[PDB]
């Protein structure tokens, strides 16, 4: 018999080293939870899995660029309701100057506070900030802007949406005369008429940029619940891809161990198959 | 002589070597043209307000400004003669007692005025315009010429008469102020009779607020000057009408003997 | 298009003082200069020797942008008209025949200050009445940024660049460029000056007709005592 050589051992130790290479790739599935890990076990279902991760990544973050604009049109939307209360205060003040019994030093006592209410106006007009942004201003406004608000609402590249904030100052509600800088009086009977209407026409510019601000935030509470809805379908779809099952890689890890074990055997049978023909 | 015939400031077109200057400015441009540029350094940009092109366009804009005004102005009172026309022609079946005739002439008097008031309004603030856009010139050769002059001077006049038929009369001493330093502008009487309502108008609201002394003294001097002067560009001096001003800003004054 | 007769109709402005113009609307008579290039102003504008029609309209870069206050740059829209001979010695405007038109000259300024563009575009007609087609005689001059220099003629080896007559530009069917400048610009801008010049006369007509009315209500206001 051939003692030279030992074809049965080549061949177990053939067969050893291949399903020993098999355990190694069950092992870094079970330990790491991901059914791709090198380039080569699916390089088409890791370019779909990364492609998704990205998105995943970025339906989230979009999800939190979202909120983010709903706080800066909640923000927006608080200061007008100041701004609205004082306008109804000159109002209800105009109906009393407008009445014959009072003389000039009653309505010039009514002025007093008009003037403070004025002042307050703009002061709410010119000091109204998000996150340092100037933003009842006109800064933001459609005819003549100085810059622009865009909310990025999406995870890809040109998936934005403008909003648009009108000026809110007293020359914009028609409350002072944007050329003389001079503003509405109370002191006398006519004029107290006359702003009366002022009042309604400054009310209506205030009640429609509120309502404005609450399509803006209507919209966006759409835009967030449906991001929502997209990250939890996106993720589902990249588990299924890249993630293993445990319970059938356990499986196929206990498979290969048994053979590492039988192969083993028989490649000790071989060795001792050859040590017959030396009696 | 129509200073506002051509519509124009200064009219823009001599020397030889101005003009080899101007040909290799213009080749110079040429090779630098650039539509998109944007000056970071806005001084050399803003160089071009002393040009007469900048002057030009902002004394254009300030005469289209004061034409709308002075549109305003005399569409209001040709609306105000056909209203009464017409309110004067229309029948009155149901008016038959003397009293009705006058609720509906205090009526027709009060539409008047409220009408009259929005166009001086309206003409006020085309006038402020037009101020603001002259204001910008800063060429003091092109504030001299006699265009410049004489829309200043409509302008000034126009925003003051405005101003003043809207009862601001404090805020038209500085435009008069101004207007009587433009040409012989101080020889126009009615400036110095503005001037002596205005401040008089002062000097009263100084005594019922109980103001300042200095400040009292100083508006009834400057109203007695404006007004003596007003009486004596208008009747002459050593006239009636001068003596008898004289009397009154002499009672009114303090005098030491 | 008879346009070039309706324009001699406008001679009736020589002898009409002129006190009513439409906003932003200069006019004024005056003679040939040196070259008979443009119209001098005459220091009296009613007397017989005027000659020329000068009506020019101005604009604001940026008017169409609501921008006209923010001092973009200036453009305006003129054109002059020339005739020949002494005015008759009658000093009434209101029967005038039409004149012989020596030339019509049309111009056409834009500067925007922001961008340093500046463009004209001078029209001269100097037959303008004599002939349904003289494009022998209808000189085209476009100028931007001052070049070429006024008055530069157009050379066969350059086409398209300085003063060139009208004759010198090709009719082909390829490109009618002829006929779609006849047909765009020049009959627009000749009917809107003559609209223009005969909506003056109007007013300063209801001027007249005003005063007369005047006059009778303040006689009539005597009749109430």
């Amino acid at each position: 018999m051939i003692i030279n050589h030992n074809v049965s051992a080549i061949f177990a130790h053939r067969t050893l080293k291949s399903n020993d290479a098999n355990l190694s790739k069950d092992i870094e599935k079970l330990s790491s939870g991901m059914r791709i890990n090198k380039a080569g076990d699916d390089a088409s279902g890791l370019a779909v899995s990364e492609k998704m991760r990205t998105q995943i990544a970025g339906l989230r973050r979009a999800e939190q660029n979202t909120e983010d604009g709903m706080s800066l049109i909640q923000t927006a939307e608080g200061y007008l309701q100041e701004t609205h209360e004082i306008v109804q205060r000159v109002r209800v003040l105009a109906v009393q100057a407008a009445n014959g019994i009072y003389s000039e030093e009653d309505r010039q006592q009514i002025q007093v506070e008009v003037s403070q209410l004025v002042d307050e106006i703009d002061r709410i007009a010119s000091q109204a900030e998000f996150n340092k942004m100037k933003l009842l201003t006109g800064a933001f406004a459609r005819l003549n802007p100085t810059a622009s608000m865009w909310f990025h609402i999406g995870a890809n590249m040109h998936q934005r949406e403008r909003v648009y904030i009108e000026t809110m100052n007293t020359a914009a509600l028609g409350l002072r005369n944007p050329t003389v800088l001079t503003f509405i009086s109370l002191s006398t009977a006519g004029k107290a008429n006359s702003v009366i209407g002022l009042c309604d026409d400054a009310l209506r510019v205030i009640s429609k940029q509120r309502a404005d601000l609450g399509a803006y935030y209507n919209r966006m509470e759409h835009a967030a619940k449906g991001l929502m809805n997209a990250y939890e379908n996106t993720q589902a779809s990249e588990s299924r891809i890249r993630d293993t099952d445990m319970a059938e890689q356990m499986t196929s890890f206990t498979r290969y161990q048994i053979l590492t074990q039988a192969a083993t055997s028989m490649l000790a049978q071989a060795n001792m198959k050859s040590q017959s023909v030396m009696r | 002589v129509d200073e506002l015939l051509k519509g124009e400031l200064v009219p823009e077109n001599l020397t030889e070597d101005q003009k080899k200057k101007k040909k290799e400015i213009m080749e110079q441009e040429s090779l630098w043209k650039n539509p998109d540029f944007k000056g970071y350094n806005k001084t050399f940009q803003e160089l071009h307000q002393l040009s007469k092109t900048f002057a030009n366009n902002q004394f254009r804009l300030a005469l289209s400004n004061y034409q709308s005004g002075v549109n305003t102005i005399m569409k209001n009172r040709d609306w105000v003669e056909q209203y009464r026309k017409e309110e004067a022609e229309k029948k009155r079946l149901d008016e038959k007692w003397y009293w009705q005739k006058v609720d509906r002439k205090a009526r027709e008097e009060r539409v008047v005025y409220r009408e009259k008031m929005k166009a001086k309004q309206d003409a006020l603030n085309y006038f402020s315009k037009a101020i603001n856009h002259l204001d910008e010139i800063k060429n003091p050769d092109l504030r001299e010429r006699p265009e410049f002059k004489r829309l200043l001077s409509d302008v000034y006049r126009s925003w003051i008469m405005a101003e003043y038929d809207l009862q601001n009369l404090p805020q038209t001493i500085p435009i008069l102020e101004l207007y009587i330093e433009i040409d012989d502008n101080e020889k126009e009487y009615p400036a110095h009779k503005y001037l002596a309502s205005a401040y008089s108008f002062e000097e009263n609201m100084i005594k019922k607020t109980k103001g300042p002394d200095d400040m009292l003294f100083k508006y009834r001097y400057k109203k007695n000057v404006h007004l003596l002067r007003a009486t004596e560009l208008k009747y002459g001096k050593d006239s009636p009408e001068y003596k008898h001003i004289v009397n009154v800003i002499n009672r009114d004054e303090v005098i030491s003997v | 298009s008879e346009v070039n007769k309706r324009l001699r109709l406008h001679t009736v402005l020589f002898k009409m003082k002129v006190r009513t113009l439409p906003h932003k609307t200069v006019l004024y008579k005056g003679k040939p200069s040196a070259d008979g290039e443009r119209c001098e102003a005459a220091d009296k504008q009613e007397a017989q020797d005027n000659t020329c029609l000068h009506l020019e309209v101005f604009d604001f870069v940026g008017s169409e942008d609501g921008k006209s206050s923010k001092n973009l740059g200036a453009k305006f829209k003129k054109m002059e008209l020339f005739f020949e001979g002494s005015n008759n010695a009658d000093p009434d405007p209101r029967k005038e025949q039409p004149r012989n038109l020596t030339k019509i000259r049309t111009y056409i300024y834009q500067n925007n200050f922001l961008l340093e563009d500046k463009v004209i575009s001078v029209i001269a007609d100097v037959a303008p009445n004599g002939e349904p087609a003289h494009n022998d005689k209808i000189e085209l001059f476009y100028q931007h940024d001052d070049y070429p220099v006024w008055g530069t003629p157009e050379t066969p080896s350059e086409k398209g660049v300085g003063k060139y007559i009208l004759s010198n530009v090709e009719n082909t069917k390829s490109n009618p460029i002829r006929n779609n400048f006849k047909k765009q610009f020049y009959f627009k801008n000749l009917d809107y000056f003559d609209k223009l010049f005969t909506k003056i006369f109007d007013y300063n007509d209801r001027d007249s007709n005003k005063h007369y009315k005047k006059n009778v209500e303040a006689l009539k206001g005597s009749l109430k005592y």
